[PDB]
Order: C-alpha cells, then structure tokens, then sequence
C-alpha cells in the first residue's frame, strides 16, 4: 500500500540459501500463485 | 418465518470482513421494512480473491454495495 503502516527488514542469505534455482518470480498484498 | 438474520461479507485488501444481525421476526413474505446497523464480527484475513459466492442449505436475498456517503 501506499499508506503502509509496518517496518521491512531485510539481511544477505548468501551464506544459507546460495549453492539455488528453487525461488520463483515474474492490488495491495495480492498473492497470485497460477501457473 | 420466525428468525431474520443479516450479514456483510465485503473483501478489501485481503481482509473478508463479516459484519451481522439477529432479531426475532414474524412474517413469511420477505424482508420486513425497518432499520437495524450490522455490526462487526469477523475479520478473517484470508488473502484470497472472491468474484462469485454461494449459499448452503428458508429465503434468502442478496444485494449489493456501493461506495455511497451516508449520514449515521
Ligand atoms: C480475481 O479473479 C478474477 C477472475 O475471476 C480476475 O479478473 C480478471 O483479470 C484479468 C487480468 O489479466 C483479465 O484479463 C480478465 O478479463 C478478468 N476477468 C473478469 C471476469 O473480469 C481478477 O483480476 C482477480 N483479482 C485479484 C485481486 O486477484
């Protein structure tokens, strides 16, 4: 939202999730799983 | 009948919010014509798109609702 009310914190994970093809990517919080 | 009940179900922004109304009736036509305000109950945050419903099983009616100002 543009009005968001939250904080994002975020951190490196090259030393726990990098080898790693298995992350997947392409309204407000809308969450579209089709494939 | 004997028994109205009223709800809300509106979906915005991932929020189903289900708001009611239980009062004691006694007419076997339809709504009966008076006022009462739904209120809030439930506020499941689902996160999942609603283009069509259905109801499961005594009458039931179905509206909708507009983005329209009113005086409370
Ligand atoms: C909820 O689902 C409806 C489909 O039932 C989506 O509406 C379609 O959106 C696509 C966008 O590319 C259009 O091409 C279609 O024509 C739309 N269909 C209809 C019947 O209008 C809607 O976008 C979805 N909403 C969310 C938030 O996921």
């Amino acid at each position: 939202p543009d009005d968001f009310t939250g904080c994002v914190i975020a951190w490196n994970s090259n030393n726990l999730d990098s080898k790693n093809y298995n992350y997947l990517y392409r309204k407000p919080f809308e969450r579209d799983i089709s494939t | 009948f004997k028994n109205l009940r009223e709800f809300v179900f509106k979906n915005i922004d991932g929020y189903f919010k289900i708001y009611s109304k239980h009062t004691p009736i006694n007419l076997v036509r339809d709504l009966p014509q008076g006022f009462s305000a739904l209120e809030p109950l439930v506020d499941l945050p689902i996160g999942i798109n609603i283009t069509r419903f259905q109801t499961l099983l005594a009458a039931y009616y179905v509206g909708y609702l507009q983005p329209r100002t009113f005086l409370l």
